[PDB]
């Protein structure tokens, strides 16, 4: 069966660089240019550059040009694609992929461009059936909990998936919905829990003060 | 040049569907090499049809491509659970030809009826712009299919910078929960009459809106 296996893994601070290996077996290494596309995450496929395995010549995609390089070594079936100065946006699974139709294609190889460290969040009351809310902010790495009133309001609560912002943080929201009847009287407090900085915070939502 | 696919499609089991891939008369329209990859969540992609409309060996011939003018179209009839994906249409790479993919589409296999999203736009906090920032906070929830677009405006104008939105992802219910976060200065927030997070959910666009002041 053809296999292409790739390096693992890595993390790269921004200004670094990457190599990534993919090795051919089960057909003859030479028969085939090794296609090169990268994917940032829940973005879509993009073509970096191809290389013929016989002489080792090479075309790059006009968007990496100057800083991506790609090599070969026959003598051990491998393929190699070195991309330099990485910025945070170069964060993708990088891959190779069989001949000029890509049909196959290597598992490929995760790499997160980071200088991101462990850091607690921010948190903010998001005001006010109605929607009230905590927005917690810039924390890394994940997981953020969040509870209402220490565990006490379970029904309506939404505690949404975190974004994985560009500056290599993650921010959440977590979202109640209650009888727009009792925002008057009941409190409300979120109790946001950031294990991996060792903090908790506890924040009032209070409602929008009519005038 | 930049191949055009749907953002998402969707059909019921049973049912056929097809994806349409358009480029121009130069590419898509002079060569017989546009190509169709399969690729399931935290998988590599599988070519299912290349130059055009032939399989590899072993892809179901519920698989099939064509091309008219300056577009290609991948079909998959009798829709299997297994069908739900996405897809992406591409062109040979390699000698001569520099290689270029579609933005990809998601199929979904249609297992509940569809659903909008419930949208909620917060404003920056008092406390937060007091710290001297801004984070304006759309929450979309409960839709299906799991495929939106998520656009902002200042006034009328639309703004990208300062944009972090997440892919959807599966809810407890299996609808889908998303969320755009807009970071601007405090003085952005106070100098325009207004921020809009814009929805588009098969074809149906909503729009929030909140402003600094009552008046």
């Amino acid at each position: 069966q053809v296999q292409l296996v790739q390096s693992g893994a890595e993390v790269k601070k921004p200004g670094a660089s990457v190599k990534v290996s993919c090795k051919a077996s089960g057909y003859t290494f030479t028969s085939s240019y090794i296609n090169w596309v990268r994917q940032a995450p829940g973005q879509g496929l993009e073509w970096m550059g191809t290389i013929n395995p016989v002489s080792g010549s090479t075309s790059y995609a006009q968007k990496f040009q100057g800083r991506v390089t790609m090599t070969r070594d026959t003598s051990i079936s491998t393929a190699y694609m070195e991309l330099s100065r990485l910025r945070s946006d170069d964060t993708a699974v990088y891959y190779c992929a069989r001949g000029g139709w890509f049909d196959y294609w290597g598992q490929g190889t995760l790499v997160t461009v980071s200088s991101a460290s462990t850091k607690g969040p921010s948190v903010f009351p998001l005001a006010p059936t109605a929607a009230l809310g905590c927005l917690v902010k810039d924390y890394f790495p994940e997981p953020v909990t969040v509870s209402w009133n220490s565990g006490a309001l379970t029904s309506g609560v939404h505690t949404f998936p975190a974004v994985l912002q560009s500056s290599g943080l993650y921010s959440l929201s977590s979202v109640v919905t209650v009888p727009s009847s009792s925002l008057g009287t009941q409190t409300y407090i979120c109790n946001v829990n950031h294990k991996p900085s060792n903090t908790k915070v506890d924040k009032k939502v209070e409602p929008k003060s009519e005038f | 040049s930049a191949l055009t696919q749907p953002a998402s499609v969707s059909g019921s089991p049973g049912q056929s569907i097809t994806i349409s891939c358009t480029g121009t008369s130069s590419d898509v329209g002079s060569y017989n090499y546009v190509n169709w990859y399969q690729q399931h969540p935290g998988k590599a992609p599988k070519l299912m049809i290349y130059g055009v409309s032939k399989r590899p060996s072993g892809v179901s011939n519920r698989f099939s491509g064509s091309k008219s003018g300056n577009t290609a179209s991948l079909t998959i009839s009798g829709l299997q659970a297994e069908d739900e994906a996405d897809y992406y249409c591409g062109t040979f790479a390699g000698g001569s030809y520099y290689g270029v993919f579609g933005g990809g589409t998601k199929l979904t296999v249609l297992g509940q009826p569809k659903a909008a999203p419930s949208v909620t736009l917060f404003p920056p906090s008092s406390e937060e712009l007091q710290a001297n920032k801004a984070t304006l906070v759309c929450l979309i929830s409960d839709f299906y299919p799991g495929a939106v677009t998520v656009a902002w405006k200042a006034d009328s104008s639309p703004v990208k910078a300062g944009v972090e939105t997440t892919t959807p992802s599966k809810q407890s219910n299996n609808k889908y929960a998303a969320s755009s976060y807009l970071s601007l200065t405090p003085e952005q927030w106070k100098s325009h009459r207004s921020y809009s997070c814009q929805v588009t959910h098969e074809g149906s666009t909503v729009e929030k809106t909140v402003a600094p002041t009552e008046a």
